[PDB]
């Protein structure tokens, strides 16, 4: 079902 | 469907343990049954885009990056869609993203990631 | 944006030509002036997904298709979304998909080409 | 322009 197809993207952070 | 992405808080730069979480998947959806995954990137390292390499914004360093292994054992099926391989899970369920293969050290940065996720019937 | 993909006629296995055509990608757009393409398969071969590898149906060989050299010289830029590289091209334009590197020596088969195309402003 | 992408797919055929 390609028309329910989603790109999703977040930021990972890794601190000192 | 409706896919959240959340990332991992307290995540600390160097030695990291084996398969270290670092986001959760959430996909949900009053319709379909399942979904396939895939991560997006310029090098998907294994031939279902299941694990892949993310570069660090601010030092452009690379980390391997994947579905955990306990995520990948849930799996429905492997399907094929115009030649491409996606892993199929249940809908309404949640998946692990982790740092894949043996300890990694990672450099300090933030690190984007993507996914495709579609719904399967 | 409005989207052909066309084979090449005539195609025969055996030693073919290097750079041989073998579609024609036509993009079309009122509003957009440009677009960005990537190859789709389980084996991209560079950085910007402008060269890959396609199996085939009934023997499962593999062939390299990609962007014609002449194709990619045309290009506008590179953009990043997501992390990801995408060569982009003026809209109202026609690419030719080649196979890719020195002489192929190609089975005789049906061989399936996936591209995502994408518009940007 | 996330919303005007598309997945296109043809069919190569190489004869003996």
């Amino acid at each position: 079902l390609p028309n329910s197809e989603q790109q999703k993207s977040v930021d990972i952070v890794f601190s000192s | 469907l409706t896919v959240s992405l959340i990332p991992v808080s307290g995540l600390k730069a160097g030695k990291n343990a084996p398969s270290a979480k670092i986001a959760k998947l959430v996909v949900n959806s009053t319709t379909l049954k399942e979904f396939g995954v895939r991560g997006i990137s310029n090098n998907v390292v294994d031939s279902t885009g299941t694990a892949w390499r993310v570069a660090g914004k601010n030092t452009g360093k690379e980390i391997g990056v994947g579905l955990s292994s306990d995520s990948l054992r849930r799996s429905d099926s492997t399907e094929k869609w115009n030649g491409v391989n996606w892993m199929t899970f249940n809908s309404n369920d949640t998946l692990d993203i982790v740092l894949t293969g043996p300890a990694q050290n990672v450099t300090a940065d933030t690190y984007p990631i993507t996914l495709d996720v579609v719904g399967y019937q």
